[PDB]
């Protein structure tokens, strides 16, 4: 979820 | 050594008995004993602002001893020598402003 | 990457400002009351003066207090170690944000990633809680978090604060004491924003020159003579955009706050930042004709001097009606010297306590490990005096009358020193306040658990007992029949009891006699 | 009306030198301000 | 201001009288005191505010009526703020008689 | 009374300025 | 340490300036000089003042070496402590520890 939302942001 | 060690914290406790003692005596019928017994007898039958103003003055007084007390240490003239310097400094600026108008 | 041993990440420019703002306040971290940032050279080389190391441990020591994120390089060298370390040491003795920026093209060993963990130029830190590192270009390691850690900065002036106190508006101070040249630029770019901020004459060098600074010839030589070897070894282009930059900050004054070095108070610092901040939100001009938010501010640094030279003084005529909300608030910070303050320019306490004051500030103040405490006492043990204090806690925490007696009774429950003795300068009957106020001490330290707090009540009570001694040995010299009076003298509902009964209940030997 | 100690001070050490020499004092008298603080001086040294 | 007034219409008069650069920001006016320009910027100095609220005229009435009492020294008496003597306010009151 | 020796001094280089003006 | 610096021929010269500083005890001229960000001294270069500091009996360079970033727990080499007990042990130290040890 953390991550997910974290590499989506990040692309 | 237990006597030469107590003495100072004796007469202060019995003071304070003192203070127990009179006052049993004083919340007392203050009759003497052997007729005393009849009160019992007759009694079972039946059964300011002053004041603090002027304890408020002497508090006031009492804070302003103890803050001149404190303020008594008297270094306060250390620190008015300081001052003096900032004033002397002053002047050079003053001086300084002197040079600038006689450029 | 996120190793833990904390949360680390690798961004880049592009990323928004307000994305990694909500990223990092959703989850992890909480809303910021205050914002510390850190400008110090990267380089290795770093001295530990004993002063440099006492002024950044009592920033740490501020920060932790406010709640505060500190910004940080986070490159493991020099004073951003040291910090890692004192924040360390603080966590071993709340919690406290310590965000470092760095930029990944400047890291020596990277390892790409549950949760990834490595262990070993410009070396990260592990002791810093959170770490961003920042290198969508420029792969060789030039600066870039510089510009990233600027905009972020910026995104946080414009938020809004529900409860800062500072007009709505998160203090950003940078404090700096770094003599590095990124140290001048991000001076100078955080000046061009709206950031007051802190410079101190002491190992830093530039930090220095512009201490001493507060034309073009004069900036020159005084650069040249706190870095020599620095000046000498930079070429003359780049050292004409010094001069400009060094200028252009110079400029702004208001703004640029600086530590003497003579200075030696323990406070110095917060000082410092609490008068940067105070400035900014003077001069600013938004609130500049604005009286009661300046008050707040200097209400909650603890600014006592400075209020009074500025927010009173004869023209403004602050009148009675608004000293009652700073009062208020006052008795819950603890900061006794502003209610003294207070009260002593024209406050009237007596209309101050009104029913629903008490009633509210005794059931939302009253600490619950004292109310249980008060309550095993009154249960268990019982006296004269417990269970009317009991009876009039109750009553207000449920929903003459002495109101002065209330808050001085709330005051020494809390075992708030300075607060009381403040409280009790007010009070009509004060030894027998001060006999009272001993009675209850003894009686609560009796049924203590506690073991330091037990030693703490007795040393106030012991305090208390010594002033009504010497008040009364002050007032019987004073008058002989006025003082007996006095001492006969019963409660009107204090305890029910004068102050005989209350010294000879309390076992106070020495008032007897 | 700021009550500073210094100024508390002082005017307390008028009032006590008014007394001595027996002086008339002449003020406001509206109860406002430093008028006040007078006041009550006088009415503490009536009460010593 | 009437304080400022009364300390005039009184030195108008043979009354010596005093004042005390403390508290009371005109009568440290009046101490620091002891030209139009510089009176007005001590003035300014310590009524920021207060210069800024008057009007023009009430203000050039102002400086003369200040103009007028620095005038004269002699019936005027001022208290240092350094001194911190218990007997001080005596010797000013003796020293102006 | 070192220092208010010194504040004459200063008085005097005043004087000296209005003489020189 | 004047015609040291001045003379031109090893002004430049940082780690001789040092050792020169660390002979005569000359602490916070060192400090004041030696130092200052300008420099960047680095850690590899402590060591060797550092060692020679510590048989010279010079505490307060020994405090300021440490304090000024020198890593003391990679410094204590097992050759380093090695060497020093064995060449600088004091003989009658040493004879006297092994009497109190045997006895």
């Amino acid at each position: 979820d953390l991550v997910n939302f974290i590499q989506a942001n990040f692309k | 050594y237990t006597v030469g060690i107590v003495q100072e914290n004796n007469d202060q406790v019995w003071k304070f008995q003192r203070y127990f003692l009179v006052q049993e005596y004083c919340n007392r019928l203050n009759i003497p004993f052997p007729f005393v017994v009849f009160a019992y007898f007759y009694m079972v039958v039946k059964k300011d602002n002053e004041t603090l103003a002027w304890e408020g003055v002497m508090k006031e007084n009492y804070l302003v001893k103890i803050n001149t007390k404190a303020n008594d240490n008297s270094e306060e003239m250390r620190h008015r020598f300081r001052q003096l310097d900032s004033k002397l400094n002053d002047l050079k600026s003053l001086l300084k402003e002197i040079a600038n108008n006689i450029k | 990457g996120d190793i833990q041993f904390g949360k680390y990440l690798r961004l880049s420019c592009d990323t928004d400002s307000e994305t990694l703002y909500e990223l990092l306040t959703q989850h992890w971290h909480l809303k910021t009351p205050n914002l510390v940032i850190s400008v110090t050279g990267g380089a290795k080389n770093f001295a530990l003066k004993p002063r440099m190391r006492k002024i950044f441990s009592r920033l740490i020591y501020i920060a932790q207090s406010k709640g505060a994120w500190i910004l940080t390089g986070g490159t493991h060298y020099g004073l951003m170690k040291y910090i890692g370390e004192v924040v360390r040491d603080n966590t071993i003795s709340e919690n406290i944000v310590a965000i470092g920026i760095a930029a990944w093209g400047m890291v020596s060993n990277r390892d790409t990633l549950f949760s990834a963990q490595y262990i070993m130029l410009y070396i990260l830190d592990n002791n810093h809680t959170h770490l961003l590192l920042v290198d969508n270009g420029c792969h060789g390691h030039p600066t870039v978090e510089a510009k990233l850690r600027n905009q972020l900065e910026k995104y946080i002036s414009e938020r809004t604060s529900q409860d800062s106190n500072y007009g709505g508006k998160i203090p950003i101070v940078c404090f700096a004491q770094g003599g590095g040249r990124e140290t001048l630029k991000a001076i100078n770019t955080s000046v061009k924003s709206k950031i007051p901020c802190v410079v101190v004459e002491g190992s830093g060098q530039i930090a220095d020159v512009i201490a001493s600074l507060v034309t073009s010839s004069m900036v020159k030589e005084k650069l040249v003579r706190f870095l020599p070897r620095t000046v000498s070894r930079l070429p003359e282009e780049e050292i004409e955009s010094w001069i400009k930059w060094l200028k252009e900050i110079l400029e702004s004054s208001h703004l640029l706050t600086v530590i003497k070095m003579e200075e030696a108070g323990d406070e110095i610092v917060s000082n410092a930042i609490s008068y940067a901040l105070y400035k900014a939100f003077s001069t600013n001009e938004q609130d500049k004709d604005n009286w009661n938010g300046q008050l707040k501010l200097l209400l909650e640094w603890n600014q006592l001097d400075l209020a009074s030279d500025e927010i009173f003084t004869n023209d403004r005529r602050w009148e009675s009606a608004d000293l009652q909300e700073v009062m208020f608030t006052a008795l819950i910070k603890d900061r006794p010297k502003f209610v003294r303050l207070f009260l002593e320019n024209g406050l009237n306490l007596q209309k101050f306590l009104t029913n629903e004051v008490l009633t509210e500030l005794f059931s939302t103040h009253f600490s619950t490990l004292v109310y249980r405490n008060l309550q095993i006492a009154k249960n268990s043990y019982n006296d004269a005096l417990l269970t009317f204090v009991w009876k009039l806690v109750a009553n207000f925490r449920r929903s003459t009358r002495h109101p002065l007696q209330a808050l001085f009774i709330w005051a020494i429950l809390q075992n708030k020193k300075e607060l009381s003795k403040v409280i009790w300068e007010q009070t009509k009957g004060c030894t027998l306040a001060a006999l009272g106020a001993s009675k209850l001490l003894k009686t609560l330290a009796k049924v203590k658990n506690d073991i330091n707090a037990a030693g703490e009540s007795e040393e106030l009570a012991n305090e208390y007992e010594t002033r009504a001694v010497e008040l009364f040995t002050e007032c019987y010299s004073n008058d002989e029949d006025l003082a007996e009076q006095l001492l006969v003298y019963s409660c009107e509902a204090w305890g029910g009891s004068n102050c005989l009964e209350l010294a000879v209940e309390a076992t106070d030997q020495h008032f007897i006699a």
